[PDB]
């Protein structure tokens, strides 16, 4: 399952005639595109590898 | 019936309303709609509102529809349900609005709020303007403005033209008619009037004040020159001083220098200036030169 | 029978209805339907509603069908089953609606609700407008509006033109006819009238009030100028002040400066202005210049 | 009535006001709008203010 979430503030005069506004005209734009399932877990680092990436000398 | 013609009541004022609309029923004299995309866009908007969705990719070439701007005046103490006249003016490349009809048009104020709704049939003269028309009682009032009339014991009469003498005359007339301290003067343009608290009492006071007669004192001498229309207007206070005037192709009816006598009233001034035999376009230059020299004892205003 | 001609009753107002329809039966003077896709789209919609499904991919070139906009007025206290007149106006590239028939058209209000249904035969004059017509009793009322008439003991008469003197005159007439505290004035435009509680009693009160006679007091001096139609209208209160006027190709019947005498009534003003020998287009500029100078003791309104 | 014609009162003066606008209802005698971009720009501004986005 994939989730696309959007939030922001829109000026009414930036909305086009077809009730559309580009995402670059939204003030506090919060855009999120995430997923779950084993596909999403396959894109997470292992805990040991994350620990090393954060605490290894090099 | 002179005070109502010389002053205006504070708070009793007119506002301006504007709006956008479409005029249909033209005989092929509407917008081309190829150089005016907003006409077709707003027609599609109206159709979508009414329940018809024209596909976005489609060529619409209309001939009986014109995009128009509607202007109206919001009257004092306007009430919902009342009707006002509107003016309808074409906006782009339309040829005529002779037999058109104005569809539902919301008339917005300066604050971008709807104060009236306009819909009706346009009357166009038909040398006559074809892209502009008027609809009598074409808009119905929908919103009402709050006002402070009837609150307090003071109301200001605002003179159309600033004059200390006229302000004092109006104050003295009101004091002579309705008691000692009924009216006072604040400046050359405003006269403050004391009225009883309430709504009906103030309406009665204003009804008595408005039709009062005031003798107008003499104003400032003024010569109004309109070069765009080619006109000159001189009021009764214009006088002249004796001096010599010369201008091209103008001569004594003889020499090119013509004497202008000292003139006290307007008839003498008119006689002296007509003795010059000057065309009004020549009279404009003559008057400006005389104002520069000092013969013309008047304020020369170019409008 | 003057109060009914000077005021309107609060809550007794007219609304505006709009709708879309198709006009059939034209003699090859309808839409081209190639530049107006909505005509064919709505014809297909109607056929589908009636049980005929034309395939989506098909070329339909009609000549006897025109897409039209229908406008109507919702009367006060309208009841279902009553008939009203409608105006039918072509919307795109149609040539004439001379013998057309308007099919079933729902007339929506501002709130996008159906208040009437329109269907009938168009009457077109036939110099005459061909793309606009009128159908008498062309729409049947289908919805009714709630109202507060008959509730409370107060009803407001709203003057067509704001005037403290006229408001006071109407109030005094009502008080002189129907008791001491029967009517009061709230502002220059509204007169509040006390009526008995109920529906029939208020109808009786309004019937007595409406046909009452009120002597109209003199209004403000006003000169109305219509440059689009080339007309000038001066009311009976216009006066003139003595001053000199000059304009192109106008001269004393002599010199270019012509005296204008001080005028008190309208006949004197008309005589003084006709002595100038001015065309109405020239009279417009003359009047504007005189208003700027101060000779014209009136409000100059350009409409 | 001569002092009012020879002098002016201090503080009793006139100011000058300026502004930009659009004039509509002309019979094909308006701007060409190809050599005057501001006419179309301000018309679009007015339409956007009124609720129409070209």
């Amino acid at each position: 399952t994939e989730f696309i979430r959007f939030s922001g503030v829109v000026n009414p005069r930036t909305i086009s005639g077809s009730n559309s506004v580009p995402s670059t005209q939204v003030a506090d734009a919060r855009i999120e595109y995430v997923g779950n399932g084993y596909i999403n877990e396959a894109q997470n680092m292992g805990w040991l590898q994350r620990f090393f990436l954060n605490l290894s000398p090099m | 019936e002179r005070i109502r013609d010389l002053t205006s009541v504070q708070g009793v004022r007119e506002n301006s309303l504007i709006g956008y609309g479409l005029v249909v029923g033209l005989d092929g004299t509407g917008d081309q709609t190829t150089q005016t995309p907003f006409t077709t866009q707003t027609l599609n908007n109206m159709l979508s509102q009414l329940g018809i969705t024209v596909p976005t990719g489609t060529n619409m070439q209309l001939k009986n529809v014109a995009a128009v701007m509607v202007t109206a005046s919001y009257p004092p103490f306007a009430r919902q349900g009342q009707t006002i006249d509107v003016v309808v003016s074409s906006m782009g490349n339309a040829k005529s609005l002779r037999g058109g009809t104005l569809l539902m048009t919301p008339l917005k104020g300066v604050d971008s709020q709807v104060y009236a709704l306009a819909q009706g049939n346009i009357l166009v003269g038909g040398v006559n303007q074809l892209n502009g028309g008027r609809i009598t009682n074409g808009a119905i009032i929908e919103r009402e403005l709050p006002t402070q009339f009837g609150a307090g014991n003071t109301i200001n009469l605002q003179l159309n033209d600033e004059d200390f003498t006229m302000a004092q005359q109006i104050t003295d007339a009101i004091n002579r008619a309705r008691g000692y301290g009924s009216a006072t003067a604040l400046d050359a343009r405003t006269v403050q009037v004391r009225v009883p608290s309430g709504n009906s009492s103030q309406v009665r006071f204003l009804a008595d004040i408005q039709n009062m007669e005031v003798n107008v004192t003499p104003q400032d001498a003024k010569v109004v020159i309109n070069s765009r229309t080619g006109s000159v207007v001189m009021n009764r206070e214009v006088t002249l001083d004796s001096c010599a005037v010369a201008q091209g192709n103008l001569s004594v009816t003889g020499g090119s220098l013509q004497s202008v006598r000292s003139s006290a009233n307007l008839n003498s001034v008119v006689r002296a200036l007509n003795a010059l035999g000057a065309t009004p376009m020549d009279l404009m230059s003559i008057l400006q030169s005389m104002q520069s020299a000092g013969c013309l004892r008047a304020k020369l205003e170019i409008i």
